[PDB]
């Protein structure tokens, strides 16, 4: 809420990553604070298994409800962290709700 | 002049003054430790080290117990399991939840030995400790609440090091690992401590944040910022340098390696 | 002389300039486990991996960069890369010298081995 | 509540001024003559409750000084300090007023002694007086756990203690005066209240019983 | 072959002076009987003075009671060119035990020969008494007795005419409870913190400086003067078998008249209370849970008080021990929760930390006891509370940890219904 | 009685008094441990 | 069991043996027990099985 990113740079999430579609790079920031330098999720290779949504211990990563990103090109499949952090902004609203409604069955 | 001892049923012939953890690993068994160093003294601290010996009302420590004729040494008794259980639940009861952001995290004894001795549940319902972080130089990143209090640290400087500069302040609980002043601990091989210290409260600080331990691919090597010849791995992940650990050759560098390799 | 090189399909280059390395891997000094130290490993020569220039993910084109055998003994890794037709290097196994730990030791009357703090 | 790291200030910086005045020098090497030669790192303890007692408190230079002389590494000499509670590490009042709070004095009422301590002083356990003269803190079992309540002061037990026993000896340490240490009621030892149940009879002397193979 | 001990006249009483009416220096000490024929004790030899010991079936008046004789003979060994100690236990950190305090502040000479003979019987060339350092004025008490020895020659070089040279040396500690354990002790006279050793090195073998050394109580260095003079088989006389000796018992607490006395071995508890202590507050039925060794032994409940008989082994049979004697009464009118988590607070703030199983599971013990005591809590902590006593006892390096797991099991034993009800009520309160 | 009055030094002063009839120290040959 | 079954979300951030064994079932995965089994469920197609 404060708007810092949840991200503490665990790489358990890409550990659990069935397909390695999770490429993570962290280094202290200059706050201190172990964040992620490049965080990059190919949605091409993912199998949207839901896993790293489970594993990642922050709730930092989450598959939102959002279902029509299609592309016309590969390159666009290929998110970055600004993008996955423009995806969470966007859908915040609605991921909140959810997380909030299955919360307690997880 | 060997003696007899049995491990499990089995004759191992060892000699005078072995510990109880030395004729195990005569026969492969590896005794849970955190407080033990083979390359430091002998503390008797840490407590993971009780072993059951046949026909012995009392669980010894098989780092500090020399070995007598005709002892058995049941490595896997109920009572040794409810021991090292028990261990294991006192140094997690105060351990920090900083696994996540801990550095030594998949690369932690702390870990491994809870997932392999340990219970899979807290009991404990109290709040934990904390401890205020000492500053101990440029090299080692210090957090001290995940310190287990195994005097390593302590040890290796005074013995190896040669530096009687980390002690420990108070007592009980409040027992507190670092020195009293705000002194820099300064030696060639202070960077050796982040390798010995069990737990991740003494972690390098220009490999911190960096990597995790599964991700890195090790490369045996041999340092050659000395004439030593030191033998080194080198970790890299994605063709980059991550950070260069000892590798033991007892002949030429035990476990250690100098800041400068480091 | 048994030579599988021609039925194993591997392209002539990776036979012939490829260098592979017989060896127990060393413990991780971070942790004194000693289990990841009881087998026999053969492991590959590193080569070239490159950054995309798309995302920076470290590409590369050796097919055997991942490539890692275990093996009970040096003898069989030695049979298998001389089968498979590629030049091995064997590093000797380092086992770890006994050593005589005393706590007695800590507290001697006369000898340096006395530890100013317990 | 002490903490047990050093935080230096410019009362308790290693550059505050602290020796050992020369007839502590000598009773340290009364104490050093005591233990074996090679081992007078033994001397740490009474060197530095020589230091305390000189100085009335223990600062980082103290500590410094007693390693220097004794040659002995300093986070040694740290170690003991922190170690051993009756080192000060931080100033303290004149009067040092340790209320022994433990079951057996709790049992006879010690936080009546406790209570009536703070309210004749006005300072909560922990304190120190705005005068600087005394400091209440309570301690465990000073080893007069029979003649409950009990209070120790710089070095004296005043034990078999009531609220105004306890108010009356506040109020003759403001005075000047130096009360006599024992019990503030009428028995003198752990001797029974009533009377001697035991040891009425005059000492045997010497020769009594003695085998007379020797 | 007597059934029923508990009557002991003055002439039988070793500590004379235990109240100091008579005069406890040099001249007190001779015109009572110390420091007689002492020549010819040490003449006699370490081996006849180890069978009096021995004969006399002592037990160590630390709390242990292991068998002095069989103790003391473990230094009887030959020398290997490093000197023998003999280090006298004057902490008397233990809650409830003030017996050592009457015996150096009140008969210091007794002390003083008791070193010298022990010291012939092992062979050591000096002893350290190790005194609270709290205990101030006793210890300066002692170094006057000390200095009278010296100054008639009784100590120091030919000491009594005996050809051996004995020095005795008083250290006074810096406040730590744990310092009375025996290797504690020893690393305390090192100048080191006083945290205690692993066994398997015995303090016999190595010791104090890393020479062999052994440890004993005020109590049990100070009867052995009398022990030799009177004979081991006088002391075998008083108390039941393996029990033997007359033992100074600190009676405190809820009780009218809280004094130090001294009986014979396996008196009766109620015998002891009410003959010396003046018995108890509100009388015999106000009796509840007297604690009988001292805090690290559990608590009793008044039925068994009714028939417990004050010895080593007896007290075993009732899940207590006798430990340093010392009796805390507890009348109805007190809150037994309270008092058992003072006590798991004292262990607490008196552990040293070095080992794992104490330095975190009896600040565990005394978070939960808070909670009980408070009633903040639900009944089934109660068995988790005794399985982490079950954890710390018998895997920590010092009985430091058994000691406060014990008391903890025995108010669960017996006391485990007060529990549960304050729990209730507490939920019933805040509902 | 004796005990009643006692000052801060009077232990140690006592040590200093006791320093000439005390017996030769034993040695361990070095100077200290870490000599 | 949480050496094979992950610990629930809330036992993991306030529990420190949870968070443990969280980090490495989730990291590492957990070990099974040396063996083989060929282990057959009547699957909608027919018998479907696993040599394992
Ligand atoms: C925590 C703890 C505190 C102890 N405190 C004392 C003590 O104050 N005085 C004492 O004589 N023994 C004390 N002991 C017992 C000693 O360790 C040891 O058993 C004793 O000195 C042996 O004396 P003995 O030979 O007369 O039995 C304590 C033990 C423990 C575990
Ligand atoms: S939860 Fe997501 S953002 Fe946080 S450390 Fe794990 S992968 Fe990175
Ligand atoms: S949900 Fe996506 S990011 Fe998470 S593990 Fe599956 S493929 Fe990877
Ligand atoms: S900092 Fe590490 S090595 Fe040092 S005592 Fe603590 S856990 Fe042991
Ligand atoms: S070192 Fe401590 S914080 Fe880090 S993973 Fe191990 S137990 Fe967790
Ligand atoms: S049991 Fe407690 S007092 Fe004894 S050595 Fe261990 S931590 Fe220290
Ligand atoms: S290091 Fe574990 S008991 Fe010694």
């Amino acid at each position: 809420p404060s708007g810092e990113e949840r991200c503490i740079a665990c790489k358990l999430c890409e550990a659990v990553c069935p397909a390695q579609a999770i490429t993570i790079e962290a280094e202290p920031r200059a706050d201190g604070s172990r964040r992620t330098t490049r965080y990059d999720i190919d949605m091409t290779k993912c199998i949207y298994c839901g896993f790293c949504q489970e594993a990642c211990p922050v709730d930092a990563i989450v598959e939102g409800p959002n279902f029509e990103f299609s592309t016309e090109t590969h390159e666009e499949l290929l998110y970055n962290k600004e993008k996955l952090l423009n995806n969470g902004d966007k859908w915040e609203a609605e991921i909140a709700a959810n997380i909030q409604a299955d919360y307690l069955y997880r | 002049n060997l003696i007899e001892v049995f491990v499990d049923g089995q004759s191992v012939m060892v000699e005078p003054g072995t510990t109880v953890l030395q004729a195990c690993e005569k026969v492969g068994m590896q005794i849970p430790r955190f407080c033990y160093h083979e390359r430091l003294s002998v503390a008797g601290n840490c407590r993971m080290c009780l072993v059951e010996i046949e026909k012995a009302p009392k669980v010894v420590a098989a780092c500090a117990m020399p070995v007598m004729k005709g002892w058995n040494i049941l490595t896997n008794s109920e009572k040794s399991k409810k021991a090292r259980e028990g261990v294991m639940e006192f140094l997690l009861a105060n351990h920090p939840l900083d696994c996540p952001i801990c550095d030594q995290g998949g690369e932690c004894d702390l870990q491994d030995q809870s997932m392999m001795f340990g219970s899979d549940r807290s009991r404990f319902l109290e709040g934990k400790r904390a401890v205020e972080d000492k500053n101990i130089g440029p090299l080692v990143k210090t957090i001290m609440t995940r310190c287990i209090q195994c005097t390593r640290c302590i040890r290796f400087a005074s013995e190896i090091a040669g530096v009687d500069d980390l002690g420990t302040t108070g007592r009980g609980n409040d027992m507190q690992v670092g020195t009293y002043i705000e002194k820099m601990f300064m030696s060639e091989l202070s960077g050796n401590i982040i390798d010995i210290c069990p737990v991740g409260a003494l972690t390098s600080k220009p490999y911190a944040f960096t990597a995790r331990p599964w991700e890195t691919r090790k490369t045996e090597s041999i340092d050659v910022m000395d004439a030593v010849g030191s033998n080194i791995v080198v970790s890299t992940r994605t063709g980059e340098v991550m950070r260069i650990l000892p590798r033991m050759h007892e002949d030429i560098n035990e476990e250690w390696i100098s800041d400068k390799t480091r | 002389k048994l030579d599988i090189t021609t039925l194993t399909g591997v392209p002539e280059e990776h036979i012939k300039t490829r260098k592979v390395r017989i060896f127990v891997p060393a413990r991780n000094n971070m942790q004194s486990g000693v289990n990841n130290t009881k087998k026999w490993k053969m492991e590959f020569d590193t080569r070239e991996r490159w950054e995309n220039p798309l995302m920076g993910w470290s590409s590369t084109a050796d097919p055997l960069s991942n490539l890692v055998l275990t093996f009970s003994t040096k003898e069989d890794a030695v049979a298998f890369a001389e089968k498979n037709g590629w030049s091995f290097d064997v590093e000797e196994r380092k086992v770890p010298k006994p050593k005589s730990k005393s706590y007695g030791a800590n507290f001697s009357w006369n000898k340096r081995t006395r530890v100013s703090t317990k | 509540g002490a903490l047990f790291v050093h935080r230096d200030t410019p009362e308790n910086n290693p550059d505050t001024p602290f020796d050992f005045t020369p007839e502590n020098y000598k009773r340290i090497e009364a104490i050093v003559k005591n233990y074996p030669e090679g081992h007078k790192a033994a001397a740490v303890l009474p060197v530095l409750d020589l230091a305390q007692r000189q100085n009335g408190w223990l600062p980082i230079s103290a500590m410094n000084k007693v390693a220097e002389i004794l040659q002995v590494p300093p986070m040694r000499v740290y170690e003991v300090a922190t170690f051993y509670t009756m080192y000060n590490r931080k100033p303290v009042g004149k009067y040092h007023i340790q209320v022994c709070t433990t079951t057996p004095c709790m049992l006879r009422n010690s936080d009546s002694i406790l209570e009536a301590i703070q309210k004749k002083l006005g300072i909560k356990v922990g304190e120190t007086t705005p005068d600087k003269l005394f400091t209440l803190i309570e301690v465990e079992c000073l080893g007069a756990c029979v003649n409950a309540p009990m209070v120790q002061i710089n070095d004296n037990y005043y034990e078999d203690l009531t609220p105004k026993d306890i108010e009356e000896i506040i109020d003759e340490l403001k005075a000047g005066k130096i009360p006599k240490p024992g019990p503030r009621s009428g028995r003198f030892s752990c001797e029974p209240a009533g009377g001697l149940t035991s040891l009425t009879e005059p000492p045997k002397g010497p020769g009594f019983g003695v085998q007379a193979g020797l | 072959k007597k059934t029923s001990f508990g009557s002991l006249k003055d002439e039988d009483r070793i500590f004379t002076n235990l109240y100091g009416r008579h005069d406890w220096r040099l001249k007190g000490a001779q015109s009572r009987g110390d420091w007689y024929k002492t020549k010819e004790i040490l003449l006699k030899g370490p081996d006849w003075i180890l069978g009096e010991v021995k004969t006399s079936g002592l037990r160590g008046r630390g709390g242990a009671g292991f068998p002095t004789g069989l103790k003391w003979s473990f230094m009887n060994k030959p020398s290997d060119g490093r000197p023998k100690y003999l280090v006298v236990n004057a902490d008397e950190g233990e809650p409830g035990t003030c017996k050592d305090r009457e015996i150096i502040r009140h008969d210091p000479h007794k002390l003083v020969e008791g070193c010298l003979v022990g010291g012939r019987a092992m062979g050591a060339r000096a002893a350290y008494i190790y005194i609270r350092g709290e205990f101030y004025n006793e210890a300066s008490n002692l170094q006057v007795a000390i200095r009278e020895a010296y100054e008639a020659g009784l100590i120091g070089k030919n000491a009594c005419g005996s050809g051996y040279d004995f020095d005795v040396f008083v250290v006074r500690g810096a406040g730590a409870y744990i310092c009375g354990e025996e290797t504690a002790l020893i690393e305390s006279i090192e100048g080191k913190q006083g945290k205690p050793r692993l066994k398997p090195p015995f303090p016999a073998d190595v010791g104090v400086f890393g020479c062999p050394t052994t440890v004993a109580n005020v109590e049990t260095v100070a009867v052995s003067p009398t022990i030799c003079r009177r004979g081991g088989a006088w002391f075998a006389s008083f108390g039941r078998e393996r029990n033997s000796g007359t033992k100074l018992f600190n009676i405190s607490g809820h009780v009218n008249h809280p004094c130090t006395v001294e009986e014979e071995m396996s008196v009766p508890l109620k015998e002891l209370i009410e003959k010396h202590a003046g018995g108890v507050i509100g009388g015999w039925d106000n009796l509840l849970a007297v604690i009988p060794g001292g805090s690290s032994t559990p608590l009793i409940p008044k039925s068994v008080c009714e028939t417990v008989l004050m010895d080593f082994d007896a007290l075993v049979q009732a899940q207590t021990g006798l430990g340093t004697a010392a009796v805390i009464v507890m009348d109805r009118s007190t809150d037994i929760v309270k008092a058992i988590a003072r006590l798991i607070e004292f262990y607490k703030h008196e552990s040293c930390g070095q080992c794992t199983p104490c330095r975190e599971g009896v600040d565990w013990m005394n978070k939960v006891m808070a909670r009980f005591v408070k009633g903040d809590a639900r009944p089934a902590e109660i068995d988790s509370l005794w399985e982490i006593s079950k954890q710390i006892e018998g895997h920590t390096i010092c009985a430091l940890g058994d000691g406060a797991a014990w008391p903890v099991q025995g108010l669960i034993r017996h006391f485990r219904p007060e529990l549960e009800e304050r729990m209730q009520q507490f939920a019933l309160q805040h509902q | 009685l004796q005990h009643h009055e006692y000052s801060t030094y009077t232990f140690l002063d006592l040590n200093v008094e006791l320093s000439k009839f005390r017996m030769p120290q034993p040695s361990s040959g070095r100077q200290s441990p870490r000599h | 069991d949480a050496k094979v079954s992950p610990p629930k979300r809330a036992e993991m951030k306030t529990s420190m043996e949870s968070l443990i064994h969280h980090f490495k079932l989730y990291t590492e995965g957990y070990q099974v027990p040396p063996g083989a089994t060929y282990t057959a469920i009547e699957a909608p197609k027919g018998e479907f099985g696993v040599y394992l």
